[PDB]
């Protein structure tokens, strides 16, 4: 089962909701390189290749073991959708 | 052809430990992992309490006015005694208790004797009333493996009441073998070891020494 | 792992002390989990015989050859004194470590049956409403892993002589025999019409057919569980 | 071409599945569980692995 | 037996004879008559199916042979039976969830 | 060079080579369509300075998933007793032979409906054995014949083990076959056969055996108070057999039906079955991917 | 009250067969020491198998020869079933060449000897010549172990030549037997006899030898412990 399934479940009114908030988290984190994560160094999750261990690169990922934290914020008409990419992209600009 | 594989340990304590070997080639994880079990947990040296007296009990299925207990409790907190012998040479004790009046006595309460640790002094024994009297001497052998009480059916005096003999420092082994891969090499083992001791004995001790016994047992195809 | 034996040899002896209970099996007189009664106690030699003090030593037991998985025996745990087979308490062992809570879990099973399909299937739908389904989800591997490696080393096949034919069976169909010849009779003198006929056969074989499924079936339970 | 295929080449893929499901499906679809996702293993061989307590 | 010989999954003797020529691609035998008669064997031939139609010889030279006799095994034919797959050691018991 | 390693003079490969998928079996050109080069194409060739060629590759590949060794080809051209529809000035066909072992996903039957896909296959060792050493061939479970009712096999199966240790077959014919008091005394004569031989050589039972005719007298297979050979007799007269896990060294606890079976491999392969796709051809009229 | 080293006592017939006595044992140690030693005769032991045949004029596999009984398919069978000796520890590898015709059945005797090689199964029927049949072979016999099939190695001296499956292991079969015994007042004490069928190519004591020593090296990996 995905690790903390049942508090995540938990968290919403509805089971589509928690889809929504992590798929749109996702993409928000593949958009900025992972710059915006919530996580804290330790806490990042991690890919055991040959060569060691490194980032996993799996954004769904990461985005669920940060809802999992508290440290994001969701709900409806929260900003804005132009003011919320623009203020994105200034703290944490796209790769060019 | 294979790299000599890498051992891992991860230890908590002295009570509990898991071992990782990998990789192997394919099968040698249960080559190595059903041998070591049977080994860890019918050879490594321990002690066990093998025989108990107490005054004013004839049978097993007794009970003992004034304390809480009946003789088959207190005789299967016995069982439960860890104690740890510190000189080589000693192999068997007889630890006394003797207490009254409303106690709860524990296994710190038997009398010391020299070269004999208890790891366990807060285990229960028995409760004791007012007018209450708990008069105990207890055998304690060196030994391995487990042997009912009538195996051995060891007997000092008359009434004194034969116990089964939990030697094995190693209270339960688990392993499972999982298949790994190293490059292109597709069904290689990965042993994981998963050993319980009462703490007399650690883990990683009951391992060494069943790693040694089987080397030792092999050296026997030598001299015909 | 879970059923436990019932034996004929003692065959519900009478006793004053354990002991005398134990020499009786020393000589070979009493099986191990016969139903005896020890002063009205209505007990086995192997509850008495073998007192393990936690799951640990008797499974100790077991893998030593003291007692098999099946034989009842009296265990300490959880600070109650059981009359019960190592078997029940190695699952009770298995949904704990599972589910990671040695409480709920023991609260989950029934201990005092053999585990199967509805057993099973109550204790899933109990553990997913009492911790969710990432542990559920870790029971149910659990349950897996253990179900597959017994079943590998129980004893289960099947030959031509597991298909156990009943002596009853002779007897019911003698019986029916008889009782075809009596319509026949009553068919013969008008009694009876075709269609009167053909369904008395019809509702004596379906009755019949019935009786020798539960000889079958009794002759399984009583002689080879 | 097969014979083209190197080794970290299985090594990448296995990066590139880190995490993700796949759809398994077996026709007749008659209700919803005819459909369910997966973390895929990579296996030699040619045949899908099926765990046991979902095939009924 | 018969299934063999009347799907001609195998050359049968024509006659009481012997055996002059065995190869894997051919048997010359000689029939009482006097007469050489020679028999061509099908050797890993395609079948409609993809599976491999060939016929093997099953005699030797100078053996004699009476009518209806052996010549060659064709597919899934061992010494004239009908041979659809193999005779292995079984044991019914589960084995780990496999 | 590579590419046309095993390719003969007139551009077939050649007989006894190994193609594998992606490798060419029969070399074509075709002349190319019209096209003028996108101003891309015009660049690139004018950076690298060579023209692009008149024709094309269209060659015959071994496709995804298949290959073997090339053991005939056949070339038909026109103008050479040959003639071929309008058009087309030659035909080749190339024949590939594969040897097909067994493998996992493969299909196994016995002539009473038993039938299953091979899920596992086990290096020696680890499989179930006989005290004599030998290994079983293959595990079938019993949860496939009660609900089954074909007990054919079953019988099948002891006949086949009195077989093994006679060195004989059996012609069994429908509704007028061999009975279960005829196929004991066969395994009774086998029996003869099995463990006398062991008795001869110089060995007595085994430690596991006794564990094994202990949980069978419980059973209720075999008769208190008789010898271990003479137990060891009546289960194998019942057709089942003491049995050692590879794994383990320990018995299997109670006496397993083991003996012959005929099993047939079936044409469902899995080596044919299994396809994947990406991305690949699609529908004229609907644009969606072909089947 | 500790049981020591036990008497151990062998028995062999020729160089196919050998019994291992161990005497006595500890409860439950026939089994803890015979099944892992089986497991690694089974499938460890260093053999000598055909990997590659070359037959002049043959292309492929799926061929006949003419005046040759055995198409190539039964020939490789055949030649999968040769067993070879080779008396020299640093040798890898072997050609075996045979030459025959003529009205003849061709066994493994008919290769040319090879300094330091024995054949150990020279009745091995390999193929029935017929007046006018030719047989040229090079037949390359490798050692290794385990299981290797032809489409893992691919090993071809020459451009027709055909690889072979290959299973190195010289060891037949592999049986134990734990008998009741007792020393002085213990009983319950194990007797362990090992049963070894070998090819010849490596006597029984060989292979029990080296499967000691492999179980011993692995024994070895637990010595340098690391930190998880
Ligand atoms: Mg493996
Ligand atoms: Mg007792
Ligand atoms: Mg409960």
């Amino acid at each position: 089962a995905e690790p903390g399934i049942d508090k995540l479940f938990g968290m919403v009114d509805s089971k589509y909701r928690l889809t929504v908030v992590v798929a749109k988290r996702a993409q928000q984190l593949l958009r900025h390189g992972f710059k915006n994560t919530v996580l804290e160094p330790e806490e990042r999750p991690k890919m055991q290749t040959l060569e060691g261990l490194f980032d996993d690169p799996n954004a769904v990922t990461w985005a669920m073991k940060e809802l999992l934290t508290g440290r994001l914020v969701f709900g409806e008409n929260l900003v804005p959708e132009d003011r919320l990419q623009k203020e994105m992209e200034r703290l944490y600009p796209v790769e060019r | 052809k294979l790299k000599a594989p890498v051992f891992t340990v991860r230890t908590q304590g002295r009570e509990y430990g898991e071992f990782v070997l990998e990789p192997l080639e394919r099968g040698f994880g249960v080559t190595l992992g059903n041998p070591l079990r049977r080994i860890l947990l019918s050879s490594i040296p321990g002690t066990a309490v093998t025989s108990v007296y107490i005054e004013d009990v004839l049978h097993e299925f007794s009970t003992i006015p004034g304390v809480k207990e009946d003789v088959v409790e207190i005789i299967l907190n016995l069982k439960e005694l860890v104690v740890r012998f510190l000189n080589p040479s000693l192999q068997t004790v007889t630890l006394l208790l003797k207490a009254e009046g409303p106690k709860e006595v524990k296994a710190r309460d038997f009398l010391p004797v020299a070269d004999v640790e208890i790891m366990n002094p807060d285990l229960h024994i028995a409760t004791l009333e007012e007018g209450g009297r708990l008069n105990m001497e207890v055998r304690v052998d060196r030994g391995v493996g487990y042997v009912p009480a009538e195996k051995h059916g060891i007997k000092d005096r008359i009434n004194a009441i034969p116990v089964d003999a939990v030697f094995s420092p190693v209270r339960r082994v688990a392993f499972q073998v999982e298949d790994t891969r190293l490059g292109q090499r597709t069904d290689l083992d990965k042993l994981t070891l998963r050993i319980w001791t009462d703490g007399s004995v650690t883990p990683l001790e009951a391992l060494n020494q069943a790693v040694e016994i089987l080397r030792e047992h092999l050296t026997y195809f030598s001299n015909p | 792992i879970t059923q436990v034996r019932k034996e004929k040899k003692g065959a519900g002896l009478e006793f004053a002390t354990p002991e005398e209970a134990l020499a009786a099996h020393e000589r070979g007189e009493v099986a191990l989990n016969a139903p005896i009664k020890v002063a009205g106690r209505e007990t086995s030699v192997g509850r008495l015989k073998y007192v393990f003090a936690n799951p640990d030593e008797a499974l100790l037991a077991v893998a030593h050859g003291i007692v098999d998985l099946q034989d009842v025996v009296t265990v300490r745990y959880m600070g109650k004194r059981l009359e019960t087979s190592p078997g029940r308490i190695l699952f009770a062992r298995i949904v704990a470590e599972a589910v990671e809570d040695e409480k709920v879990a023991w609260e989950l099973i029934q201990l005092d049956v053999p585990q199967e399909k509805n057993s099973l299937k109550d204790l899933v739908y109990q553990a997913f409403l009492r911790l969710g389904m990432e542990k559920t989800a870790r029971l149910l591997d659990a349950l897996k892993y253990y179900g597959f490696t017994f079943s590998t080393t129980s004893g289960i096949t099947i030959g031509i002589d597991d298909a156990v034919i009943p002596e009853e069976k002779k007897q019911y169909l003698e019986e029916a025999d008889r009782k075809l010849l009596q319509i026949e009779q009553a068919y013969e003198m008008g009694f009876l019409t075709d269609r009167e006929r053909y369904d008395q056969i019809l509702q004596l074989w379906t009755e019949t057919t019935e009786k020798v499924t539960q000889a079958v079936f009794k002759n399984f339970e009583e002689n080879y569980p | 071409r097969q014979r083209d295929i190197k080794d970290e080449v299985w090594d990448a893929l296995e990066e590139v599945i880190h995490g993700k499901v796949v759809l398994l499906n077996r026709a007749p679809t008659l209700h919803r569980l005819g459909i369910q996702a997966f973390q895929p293993v990579l296996v030699e061989g040619q045949s899908i692995q099926l765990h046991p307590l979902v095939c009924e | 037996e018969r299934v063999v010989r009347d799907s001609l999954a195998a050359l049968y003797a024509e006659e009481d004879g012997e055996v002059a020529k065995v190869d894997g691609n051919r048997i010359v035998v000689r029939y009482e008559d006097g007469r050489l008669v020679e028999y061509p064997l099908r050797r890993f031939y395609r079948s409609n199916q993809g599976t491999a139609l060939d016929q093997r010889p099953r005699v030797v030279v100078g053996q004699r042979v009476r009518k209806g006799d052996l010549l060659a095994d064709g597919p899934a034919s061992e010494n004239g039976f009908l041979a659809l797959g193999q005779n292995v050691l079984v044991a019914i018991m589960p084995f780990d969830g496999y | 060079e590579a590419a046309l390693r095993d390719l003969d003079e007139e551009g077939v490969v050649r007989i006894g080579a190994e193609v594998k998928p992606g490798d060419i079996l029969v070399g074509r050109t075709s002349f190319k369509g019209e096209s003028e080069p996108t101003p891309e194409e015009r660049l690139l060739r004018s950076i690298f300075g060579e023209k692009a060629r008149d024709v094309k590759d269209t060659s015959l590949r071994v496709p995804p998933g298949e290959g073997g060794i090339v053991v005939r080809t056949v070339r038909l051209r026109r103008g050479d007793g040959v003639e071929l529809k309008p058009g087309v000035r030659e035909v080749v066909r190339v024949y590939v032979a594969q040897k097909r072992k067994l493998q996992v996903g493969d299909k196994l039957a016995n002539r009473h409906g038993n039938k299953g896909v091979v899920a596992k296959i086990l290096p020696v060792e680890d499989m179930p054995h006989l005290p004599d050493g030998t290994p079983v061939d293959v595990i079938l479970n019993p949860l496939g014949v009660p609900s089954r009712m074909n007990l054919g096999q079953i019988l099948e199966t002891h006949l086949g083990l009195a077989g093994y240790f006679l060195g004989q077959r059996y012609i069994s014919p429908i509704f007028d076959g061999a009975k279960e008091p005829e196929i004991k005394e066969l395994l009774a004569q086998a029996f003869e056969v099995y463990f006398g031989k062991r008795k001869g050589e110089g060995f007595g039972v085994d430690k596991r055996e006794v564990e094994v005719l202990r949980r069978a007298e419980k059973l209720g297979l075999v008769t208190p108070g008789k010898t271990p050979e003479e137990q060891l007799k009546e289960l194998f007269l019942q057709g089942k057999v003491v049995l050692y896990d590879g794994r383990t060294g320990e018995p299997i606890e109670g006496p397993i039906v083991v003996g012959q079976m005929f099993i047939m491999k079936l044409y469902h392969m899995v080596e044919d079955k299994m396809h994947a796709r990406s991305t690949g051809p699609y529908s004229l009229i609907t644009q969606q991917p072909l089947g």
